[PDB]
């Protein structure tokens, strides 16, 4: 899941207080590549 | 080998056989290898009608495993809410720490069953109760980021 990415502990600071991966990146569901889009008749579509 | 027949019955969840097993006097608090007593599956598995049978028939509602976790532990983390509170109403020690000072609400606060960590608070459930690391069911939920934890801790 995102949410387990999100709080992966990069480092904890001398204060106590600890940097997750959310703080200094967004965790998202994304495509490997998003040099490729298509559209089946001008409507939003995937194919094989 | 009948206690032993109560602990495949009861992970099974076939209810009959373990009322069946009951009535020729099987050991209700017969535990396995990893000490886990046909309480212990019936909560891992989630088989509330035969936790009522056990519990019915004395099963030992504080019975802990090789590693101090109890079927409270198991109940609130795989969100078995209806179990949680059968256990809960048959005097279940909702403050119950494990080998590692985990906690029936440390595990519900973990894997975010909101239902259930109201549940163990309304019996009492420690809030400052802390692990072995020094954190606390409110801890996981800022580090889980849950907003509606999070809120209900505070």
């Amino acid at each position: 899941s995102t949410e387990e990415f999100g709080k992966i502990l990069l480092k904890v600071n001398q204060d106590g207080s600890r940097v997750l991966l959310r703080d200094v990146a967004k965790i998202e569901l994304g495509g490997e590549n998003y040099d490729i889009i298509a559209e089946f008749n001008g409507q939003p579509a995937s194919g094989l | 080998d009948l206690g032993k027949k109560l602990l495949e019955a009861a992970r099974a969840g076939r209810d009959d056989e373990v009322r069946i097993l009951m009535a020729n006097g099987a050991d209700v608090n017969a535990a396995d290898v990893v000490g886990w007593t046909p309480l212990h599956l019936a909560a891992y598995w989630g088989h509330l009608e035969i936790v009522e049978v056990l519990l019915k028939n004395g099963a030992d509602v504080n019975a802990y495993d090789t590693l101090g976790s109890t079927p409270l532990h198991l109940a609130a983390h795989f969100g078995h809410l209806e179990i949680v509170e059968v256990l809960l109403k048959n005097g279940a020690d909702v403050n119950a720490k494990d080998d590692n000072g985990i906690t029936p609400l440390h595990l519900a606060a973990n894997r975010g069953h909101l239902e259930i960590v109201e549940v163990l608070l309304k019996y009492g459930a420690d809030v400052n109760a802390q692990d072995k690391f020094g954190k606390t069911a409110f801890d996981i939920s800022i580090n889980n980021g849950n907003e509606d934890l999070a809120e209900i801790l505070q």
